[PDB]
């Protein structure tokens, strides 16, 4: 049935969602899981939100990603206004009008990471690796833990995702192409890809690999 | 929550 988590809300706001939840017998939880069906986002008048992990895992799961205005309107009209009319068009990074969650809900038989082996390599921040990993799996990638664990052959397409920030290194990420044969890119390829729910050409995200 |  219905199970929600919220993102970007204040307690009073959260208490309103609780109110909503109790009235409609909807489950409400702290952590987003398989079962989670809705992700309630803080947005602006025009349904743009910030990009939070829950935002991403929401889209990655093709769950309902709906503006907080869904809640308050329902309350304000003693009834559940269908999710359809409160979705988030976009975010403060990937554009105010990309229909991300929309697309996602509309393509679980063809996921942006069809035929991809991804290795999240090195350290990340604000987002634990396993969550980024979970993300890409929800999009149909296959997680690989070690650079050397890539499935050789051709059937598949390998990719190394890094986040330069969390590195404070010398010969670290400029030199990944030395220990494997895959394109290397920043986390932004994934997040951007998931936001728009369109598989983004590596072009813009590749990191300089030494020979 | 953190933003990205
Ligand atoms: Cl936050
Ligand atoms: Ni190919």
């Amino acid at each position: 049935r219905m199970s929600m988590v919220v993102s970007g809300l204040t307690p009073e706001e959260f208490m309103l969602v609780y109110k909503f939840a109790r009235k409609h017998h909807i489950t409400l939880t702290n952590l987003i899981t398989e079962e989670t069906t809705h992700v309630v986002m803080k947005t602006d008048a025009e349904f743009v939100c910030e990009r939070t992990l829950k935002y991403f895992l929401g889209i990655a799961g093709g769950k309902w990603v709906v503006s907080y205005f869904w809640v308050t309107q329902s309350i304000k009209e003693r009834k559940m206004l269908n999710e359809h009319d409160f979705e988030v068009r976009g975010d403060v990074v990937n554009g105010r009008n990309h229909q991300g969650p929309k697309r996602a809900r509309e393509s679980q038989d063809r996921k942006i990471f069809r035929g991809l082996e991804i290795c999240c390599y090195g350290p990340f921040t604000n987002m634990p690796t396993d969550q980024l990993e979970w993300m890409v799996q929800l999009c149909g990638a296959s997680v690989v833990k070690e650079l050397s664990s890539f499935t050789l052959g051709t059937g598949v397409h390998p990719i190394v995702v890094v986040q330069p920030d969390a590195w404070t290194e010398d010969n670290g990420f400029h030199a990944i192409g030395q220990m494997c044969e895959a394109p290397v890119v920043t986390r932004e390829w994934v997040l951007d890809s998931v936001a728009l729910y369109q598989c983004q050409e590596l072009d813009t995200y590749l990191i300089p690999q030494i020979p | 929550s953190p933003t990205f």
